[PDB]
């Protein structure tokens, strides 16, 4: 409401799709999550904390 | 006024990799602003025997001769009967009402 807006994105679940995940997750070591940006490609970017995403959109 | 059938509800459920022997029907058909494609409407449950009904749309590119399905989330009782218009946009917004 003030500040900002919250909206959610969420794609591809218009199906029960059930793809389950390979392998082991990573995860951030230290407790604070950071998000490090490509510098030259704006869209591709890590989040890590929990869990690390790598998104090449935004 | 000579045509050829499109496509119909069997080969969207091949497509659609559904597991066949659902209920899917089309409620409308729409061309969409981009000149050469149309986008088509469509209520499926899965064999509910339940009122609600999962509305969905599936895009056909002439171009490509390519169904893309869309993130169409909306859920309505069966007994609606929906029509939608597409906005003046180059992207896909739709209107639609169910009386």
């Amino acid at each position: 409401h003030t500040l900002c807006r919250v909206h959610t994105v969420r794609t591809g679940k218009v199906f029960k799709s059930n793809i389950q995940l390979q392998g082991d997750p990573l995860f951030y070591a230290f407790p604070n999550t950071f998000v490090l940006k490509n510098v030259c490609k704006a869209d591709i970017s890590v989040y890590l904390g929990q869990k690390v995403f790598l998104t090449i959109d935004n | 006024f000579r045509f050829v059938t499109l496509t119909d509800t069997a080969k969207l459920k091949d497509f659609l990799k559904l597991p066949q022997t659902d209920t899917l029907e089309v409620m409308s058909v729409e061309y969409l602003w981009h000149p050469l494609e149309a986008a088509v409407l469509l209520s499926h449950c899965s064999v509910c025997t339940t009122n609600t009904r999962n509305i969905r749309i599936v895009i056909y590119s002439a171009i490509f001769q390519t169904w893309t399905l869309q993130d169409f989330e909306l859920q309505l009782p069966k007994e609606a009967i929906l029509e939608f218009r597409f906005l003046y946009s180059a992207m896909p917004d739709i209107i639609m009402w169910d009386q």
